[PDB]
């Protein structure tokens, strides 16, 4: 109610970092 | 909002009337010493118990279902059996009856009587009306029966005894009086209360002199007037004077109700002009002080100085 | 990895507030022309102080 | 039956009357200080003789379910000022920090039940409600006042008077009075003490301080008195248990605030004296502050002057 | 502040027009007509006071 | 397994405040004395009463059905007339008031208040406020009315008496006071109380020499430093020399909590080095102990050994 | 915090607080985080450092974590309703604030190679995802604030 | 209403600390014995300052509706080792009988619960319920323990550390931590005394014993001392109220586990010298063992030296 | 678009005032 | 400015300051006469004063 959307929103996203890929 | 619109506001509570203290045989002599305490119930008639103060911003009031506590002071070795009556013709006056049978008669007939010793607790009711009628509020200021739902009796029937069975004859306080109440108003507005200001101010203008004489010691009377009949005050001491001699006064007061504090006079190398003495006026515009008068300067040197410090408030 | 919205969203918004009280200038105060301005005041909604603006 | 013990809701309804307004002229008004002119909170048990002050010693507890403070004119329509009014909820939001008066009225047309309206009218201010439960306690202000007081009245003027020559007026003036039409709920039975009635006052007298000495000769430093309620009306007097060679004369004077009433002094030579005395209110922190005037030549004084204070506990005083 | 406290005051600058009631009360008393000439709380009903503050 | 939710858990119990002694004749003089226990009532004001312990581990409380006894320890030959109330506001102090008849007026005309002898016994109820407000838990860190739903006050109305009705004079102990709660904590948690070690530990290496006169018999005042402000040690004889003297001492301590011990020296073919005397510390790191001195070494052989071990706990 | 000067009363419907790392998984030490609401009731008085880390995490909402990875310490609502009041404190504490992030330290430093390190560092940062409702339409002041002169000469010099 | 007079179930959550862990490395690894690291029971009132024992000498019974010990690791992933735990309902089988190591790991992958993990990660080892109504008490294990503790947390190492260059750390490590969530429900109000609370102590000292004395002249035989209480922290002083002629010398030395502060001695010539104090902690079965030290030359001794045992009652000890 | 209502709205009533009723 | 007169307590003005303000006074001198000269001054300031000359 009486509610402004998205003021200061943060989306994250993690990944990952092997130590080889070994293609 | 404003509504101009009348209510009954139904409340409750608890209040405390009073102590009681029964006679012993010497004080004991005939119906008017046989009551010994004769207080109405109204809801105005108190200093100050949450229903005096209450029954203040209201006209009306009629009660519902009031009720009297009795709760001693004492243990189960003595024993005076006395009753308790709520009369609700106020004009009914038990001092007029002489006959001590009659006077006990007309006391339990009443609805709500209780009849108990001394040792242990009663509950005492008020036995209320049948019609729709509203008592105002305010002091009693000609006419009784506007005013008082009822009135409260407390007698004693036969005299104490102890352990072995006599009859003692110093006075006893024994217990006290509660009340349990729910009564129901009607009208906002204020009653009136002699009131001259209705904020703080001190006088603190009022100026006098303590003759001392011309003899080495002696003790006096001396006496203090131009004041209200009566009121509470204070002095405190003070001099804007010179001496040079071994000077001493360390008067005190003559009063009952309040004559906590001193004072002192002391006047050479060293000084001493400390204390407060703070004491009731009878109604004359009167007070009494008493001298040390202690000094060895015979000579009247020049009298000290003393002030009062009347503070304006509703009445002193 | 954080990272916020890439959104330039308007946003509309409504009221009133208070500005200031204007004082009149008589005959001894009134002798040139610069003395007859008597009150300037930016309109930027930044330039109260304030106003909940 | 009686006896109930039971806590119970009652509400009450009413009108009241609080104290006159005094509209300031000219030569009582050069700051931002000087347009606030009452700082007035609105609890209930914060007056005296209202309906509402007397009838809030007898419970605990309260809640203003809808308030209003009610203005009504003394004047005539040919007078011109203008002035406004809002009550905060927040009773320790100051506006005493504020400096240019611009400021000042833009942060009361901010508040969400202000008016403006001129001196020769009358509106309504209403009070606001908080979106909760809460129940705000009686009595006198303690500690921190976000328990006892849910409000505080603030008006302030805008402009200056004047007549309708346009001669601004000089001094100050009546412009009418406030009376507050009120509906709150009182919950818990009991007596707070702090509004004591009449024939119980007492007059203690029991604190006994010393004014500290100068280091020179001659001198008129200050001092400070801690320790004393927040708000009072006090006397002093003076109080001398020591002795003295040449001179050790002294003239303290009144705090430097509007209550004053006289003088006092020190002087212990042959033509001795000591007397005087002062009336004051303490600041709202609870203390006071004096200026001295010693003029004595002895250095190692190493004797404190003592005084006195003495109160009247006949009500909030 | 005892003549505003009561539930049927009115106040007013003495320019315009007003209506002051009578609160009648909750019982259902008959007073008395004539003269008073005893306690007066059998033949009065109210009592009109104006002020002046 | 986790929750990371928060709930109520309405608990109930009983405990015990304390005990109560009755004023005299003699040390009744005043409002201030009237009074004779001002006891708050909260969940973390107690010295290990199952709440005081139990209302650490959770922030938050707020009474149901809180009640409190009175148990007498008396017979029917005493009486003195006392009441109850628990007062709501903790910041109402009734020490102001002066006058015994206004003190013993706004006491009962709170709720839950009651009256009675105090031979017989009474229960005190607590009248819980109406809206939803949770008192925290912990000491009074800097205001009250966060943490404390209520305080307990109980007076003395007219004096004590007799069997035959005289009022005595000395200071009485009279009951004990008890407390039957429910109430409802909310989010675990723990409030801390100051502690610098979880864990025993013994200081067994503090040392020190008591200094024999040169004289034949003398008791002395021989002190001792270096020590803790307030705390609990014990002492422990011993010694690591050489004599072939008579030499004899029985020392004693001068305290008043702990005294419990004693102390023996005896250096001869027949030996004695047995005793303990646990103490109490004055807020100085100072304590107070007497010799005996019954030995014929006049000449100062070598002074002897005492040792302190302090246990270091959450504080000594 | 400049938006909510604005309004009078405040209150978090939600709340939670990340851990965003900022070192890889050759460095260790255990580390403890919780929202202690009774703001006055402190840990700096305790002075060991068992008893320290038993009251952070008997905390309903406390969280326990490597400091190479990630979480959400969440707040934990009353049951009552009450709102608290913006601005600076000046006051007691427990009217203008909701909670407080304590986060410690249980164990020391360890590297590659399991020693301890000697010097101290920055691991990360710490965000709040938050939701909050604000009640009455104000503005509040802003503390102006000024310390007087003070000469000090109480030092005599040589030459 | 209050005074109810009745036994009720009160359920309850919430998470604690256990201790820290501490890996052995090789100058501390050489037995089936030091594979076992921890030896912990899993009852309630067997901590301090968790939530869990301290709210548990405030009810007399409990029973863990369901519980799991947490593991969390404080250490990076380039380091090696391999652990196991496991929760026995049976607190009197006993592992610590087994010799061959290979047998002490394989009676753990066995119990009904059992885990296995390296220490750089985490998992949860829960605690198995038995299928009856049975209701444990509270407070230290008095006589036997299966009616008090409902399990106990063997933790136990498998391999031994190393580093990432391969060399097996000498020293031990800290490798974690264990928090122990929890769901129990207690049943009877009371309390318990054994956790005592402080501002209580006393220092008791009642007990006096006496060395037993040698047979020969010089000897270093031993002593034991039963009754005490099963797990305390004491401390020991001489007492001696003897006679002597020529020397009898003897030294005491610490009992023959980890605890020991210093040394105790007697000689009783002119040079006479008494004087020391040993810190210790009895073991399970209440009990302890000291070496003596006798270098004397009397035979006809008849005269054993007398001791002390004194303690701080502060909490379970 | 995203306007939160009713920010700091304010309404005003005018009304008179004459020199006499004259009722 | 001296008096003329041997002793006397000389009162002494100063002027042109600020209606407020943290001043501060540091003595000096240039000149004799050849002979016994010595002043003490003495403030009368309205808050406090350090010491003296
Ligand atoms: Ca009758
Ligand atoms: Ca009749
Ligand atoms: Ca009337
Ligand atoms: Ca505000
Ligand atoms: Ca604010
Ligand atoms: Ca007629
Ligand atoms: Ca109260
Ligand atoms: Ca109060
Ligand atoms: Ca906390
Ligand atoms: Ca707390
Ligand atoms: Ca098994």
């Amino acid at each position: 109610p009486q509610t402004i959307p998205n003021f200061n929103p943060i989306v994250a996203k993690p990944t990952v970092a092997p130590l080889q890929t070994n293609i | 909002a404003r509504s101009d619109v009348n209510a009954i506001t139904v409340l409750n509570g608890s209040d405390f009337l009073t102590t009681v203290k029964v006679r012993g045989s010497n004080n004991l002599t005939d119906s008017k010493s046989r009551i010994l305490v004769k207080q109405p119930i109204s809801a105005s008639s108190f200093l100050g118990t949450r229903i005096s103060g209450l029954s203040q911003f209201w006209e009306r009031y009629r009660w519902h279902k009031a009720a009297v506590r009795y709760v001693p002071a004492v243990p189960n070795t003595l024993a005076c059996q006395l009753i308790g009556y709520i009369d609700t013709d106020p004009l009914d006056d038990p001092n007029v009856i002489l006959d001590v049978d009659q006077l006990l008669r007309q006391a339990t007939s009443q609805v709500g009587a209780r009849q108990w010793n001394f040792s242990d607790t009663t509950t005492i009711p008020l036995i209320v009306r049948r019609d729709d009628q509203l008592y105002y509020t305010g002091q009693d200021k000609e006419n009784v029966r506007f005013s008082q739902q009822g009135v409260f009796y407390l007698l004693q029937v036969t005299t104490l005894l102890n352990i072995s069975g006599e009859a003692i004859t110093n006075d006893l306080i024994s217990g006290s009086l509660y009340l349990d109440w729910v009564c129901g108003f009607s009208m906002p507005q204020i009653n009136p209360t002699p009131v001259e200001i209705s904020q703080l101010t001190y006088n603190a203008d009022t100026i006098g002199n303590w003759v001392p004489p011309t003899e080495l010691n002696q003790t006096y009377t001396q006496d203090i007037t131009g004041l209200k009949p009566n009121s509470k005050f204070i002095i405190v001491p003070y001099m804007d004077r010179t001496s040079s001699e071994v000077l001493q006064k360390c008067t005190i007061t003559c009063n009952e109700v309040n004559a906590v504090g001193s004072i002192s006079y002391f006047d050479t190398n060293d000084i001493k002009c400390n204390g407060y003495i703070t004491f009731q006026a009878n109604n004359i515009g009167e007070a009494t002080f008493t001298l040390v008068t202690d000094y060895k300067g015979v000579t009247d040197a020049k009298p000290y100085q003393y002030r009062i410090i009347r503070a304006i408030v509703g009445n002193n | 990895r954080s990272a916020r919205s890439d959104v330039n969203a308007i946003t509309v918004l409504n009221g009133s507030d208070f500005l200031t009280t204007v004082k009149v200038r008589g005959s001894n105060n009134l002798t040139d022309s610069k003395s007859r301005i008597l009150v300037k005041q930016p309109i930027s909604a930044s330039s109260f102080l304030g106003t909940r603006i």
